[PDB]
C-alpha cells in the first residue's frame, strides 16, 4: 500500500487541528512532523501539491500557504440565512441537515432562532432537509377545507367531463 | 408569455398545494420546456416522493408531457420526457375547481337542512324525520323509537348548520383575489 493512504491521514489531522481552533496556515512539513510520515516519498509530496490540496472544496490556498475552508461551511446563524437564500433564488435546492450539523457545533440554537424561516422535508431514513421560506405569497386553509378538498377525486376522471361541467353549470 | 399567468398559477399553487409544487411549478416558469430528469437533480428530493407529485400534478392536468425518444452516443436508446406548462388547460381547470367548490357551496346549505333532526344516542344512527311518525307509539301517547324506545333530542342538529353558515363568510372573503386575477388573465 503506498501513494493512496496517508491522504486521509492528513485531511483527518488537518482538519481536527482546525477543530482546535489554529485558524493560521500550516506548511507540509508541519503536518508531516507529527503525523509519523517523515519517509513519504517526494513524488508523493507533488502529487499532494498539485491534486490532494487543490481540487477538495476543503482546503484554501493562501500566501502560498493551505489552510481550512471555514468560510465555505457554515459556522453561524447569519451565514445560514444567506446560503439559504442564495439557494432559494438561485434553485440550485436545499442541503442535508447533516452537513450544516458536522460544519456548525450546536446548530440547533440556530434552528429554534430561526423558526418558521427555517422549512424541513422528513425523508424516510430520518434525514432531514433544509430549505428557505420563501414569504413572496403565502395563504393557508383550513383542516376541514383541505379534507374537502381531499374528497374530491380528480385523477380518475376524464377530459370530457370536465368541459361538459363547465357548459352544464352556464359560466 | 403574460406575467399575469405567472402570477395567477403561483397563488394557486402556493394557497392550495405545498411548497414542493411552487418550487416545481417555478422550475417550469423559469425554463417552458423542461426533461423529466432535470428537475430531478437540483432539488434533493426522493424519485418516490417527486414521481408522485407529477402523479398527482398530471392528475389535475396543469401541464402537459410530449413522448420524445432519441439515440445515444454509445447507441442505447434515451427515453426523456418533456413537460411544458400549458396554461391553457390550466386555467380550465382551475375553472372548473371554482365552480366546482362554487356549486358545492349550495349543494352544502341544502344538505345541512336535509340532515336528520331525530338522533337516538342508545343506537348512535341518524333517524329521518318522516319515519318518525312510524316510530311513534299510538298507545303510548310519547314518541320513542321501536328499536331502543328512549327519548330523541333534536338538539344535536343545531350547531352544524351556524358552523357552516359560519365557513361561508370566511370561503366568500378569501376566495375573491381569484376571481380578481381572473379577469386580466381572459385576453
Ligand atoms: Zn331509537
Amino acid at each position: 500500500g503506498y501513494k493512496f493512504g496517508v491522504l486521509a491521514k492528513i485531511v483527518n489531522y488537518m482538519k481536527t487541528r482546525h477543530q482546535r481552533g489554529d485558524t493560521h496556515p500550516l506548511t507540509l512539513d508541519e503536518i508531516l512532523d507529527e503525523t509519523q510520515h517523515l519517509d513519504i516519498g517526494l513524488k508523493q509530496k507533488q502529487w499532494l501539491m498539485t491534486e490532494a490540496l487543490v481540487n477538495n472544496p476543503k482546503i484554501e490556498v493562501i500566501d502560498g500557504k493551505y489552510a481550512f475552508k471555514p468560510k465555505y461551511n457554515v459556522r453561524d446563524k447569519k451565514a445560514l440565512l444567506r446560503l439559504l437564500d442564495q439557494h432559494d433564488q438561485r434553485g440550485l435546492g436545499g442541503i442535508l441537515l447533516e452537513d450544516i450539523e458536522e460544519a456548525l457545533p450546536n446548530s440547533q440554537k440556530a434552528v429554534k432562532a430561526l423558526g418558521d424561516q427555517i422549512l424541513f422535508v422528513n425523508r424516510p431514513d430520518k434525514k432531514k432537509i433544509l430549505f428557505f421560506n420563501d414569504k413572496s405569497c403565502q395563504f393557508s386553509v383550513d383542516e376541514e377545507f383541505q379534507k374537502l378538498w381531499r374528497s374530491v377525486t380528480v385523477d380518475s376522471m376524464d377530459e370530457e367531463k370536465i368541459e361538459e361541467y363547465l357548459k352544464r353549470q352556464g359560466i | 408569455v403574460p406575467a399575469a399567468l405567472k402570477r395567477l398559477a403561483k397563488y394557486v399553487i402556493r394557497g392550495f398545494y405545498g411548497i414542493e409544487h411552487a418550487l416545481a411549478l417555478d422550475i417550469l416558469i423559469r425554463n417552458s420546456c423542461v426533461k423529466e430528469e432535470d428537475m430531478l437533480e437540483l432539488l434533493k428530493f426522493d424519485r418516490k416522493q417527486l414521481r408522485s407529485v407529477l402523479n398527482n400534478l398530471k392528475g389535475d392536468k396543469f401541464i402537459k408531457c410530449r413522448m420524445r425518444v432519441e439515440t445515444a452516443a454509445d447507441g442505447k436508446t434515451t427515453r426523456h420526457n418533456y413537460y411544458f406548462i400549458n396554461y391553457r388547460t390550466l386555467v380550465n381547470v382551475v375553472k372548473y375547481k371554482l365552480d366546482h367548490m362554487r356549486r358545492r357551496i349550495e349543494t352544502d346549505e341544502r344538505d345541512s337542512t336535509n340532515r336528520a333532526s331525530f338522533k337516538c344516542p342508545v343506537c348512535s344512527s341518524t333517524f329521518t324525520d318522516l319515519e318518525a311518525n312510524q316510530l311513534f307509539d299510538p298507545m303510548t301517547g310519547t314518541f320513542r323509537c321501536t328499536f331502543c324506545h328512549t327519548e330523541v333530542e333534536e338538539d344535536e342538529s343545531a350547531m352544524p348548520k351556524k358552523d357552516a353558515r359560519t365557513l361561508l363568510a370566511r370561503f366568500n372573503e378569501q376566495i375573491e383575489p381569484i376571481y380578481a386575477l381572473l379577469r386580466e388573465t381572459e385576453d
